[PDB]
Order: structure tokens, then C-alpha cells, then sequence
């Protein structure tokens, strides 16, 4: 878009490519889990004894 | 205990120190209450000693 405010004067509009530009859409990253659902797979234990 | 370290109870010994085997001669009987495995803290009879 071009706006300007009182006469303006314009020729010679030229648009043209230059390069690549890299970029990165959306993936499944790392799953650090918590810290609870730690805490809630060690709920269920069991101890071996030696008599 | 096999599955689960838990030492049910099999018997009771008494200590004879050198101080007391008088009085310990002297018990016939012994009346015993605890808590049971699948029951509760049921009575369970008077019986003689054993020696």
C-alpha cells in the first residue's frame, strides 16, 4: 500500500527477487514429561527382602 | 513370607534368666489375642504351655 498526502509523482515500479530465506513450520519436539507424573509412576512400589 | 517380607508369627520363646525360673515354672496356661491374618483382632483360646 502507498499513501501519501498531497501530489505525488511515481513511475517505474520494478519488484524482483533476490534469495532464499530459510524458515521452520511446527514439529513434535522434545516431551520433557513433569515432575509429578514422576512422582506419580513410582505410586506403586515393592520392596525384595532378604531374611 | 515369600511374595511379600511381612514374618507372620509362629510361636513365642520366654528367656530364662537366672532370676526367674520360679516364676515362669509357676504359669500353666497363656491367654492369647492378636491380630489375625484374614480376620480381625479375634480371641484365640488358653492352651497349655509347651516346654
Amino acid at each position: 500500500t502507498l499513501i501519501g498526502s498531497g501530489t505525488t509523482y511515481l513511475d517505474n515500479l520494478s519488484i524482483t527477487e533476490l534469495n532464499s530465506t530459510p524458515e521452520i513450520l511446527d514439529e513434535p519436539e522434545v516431551k520433557i514429561p513433569t515432575d509429578q507424573e514422576i512422582m506419580d509412576a513410582h505410586k506403586i512400589y515393592f520392596a525384595d527382602l532378604n531374611f | 513370607n515369600p511374595s511379600t517380607g511381612n514374618t507372620y508369627i509362629n510361636g513365642m520363646y520366654f528367656a530364662p534368666t537366672q532370676t526367674n525360673k520360679e516364676a515362669l515354672d509357676y504359669i500353666q496356661k497363656y491367654r492369647v489375642e492378636a491380630t489375625l491374618q484374614y480376620s480381625g483382632f479375634k480371641d484365640i483360646g488358653t492352651k497349655d504351655k509347651e516346654m
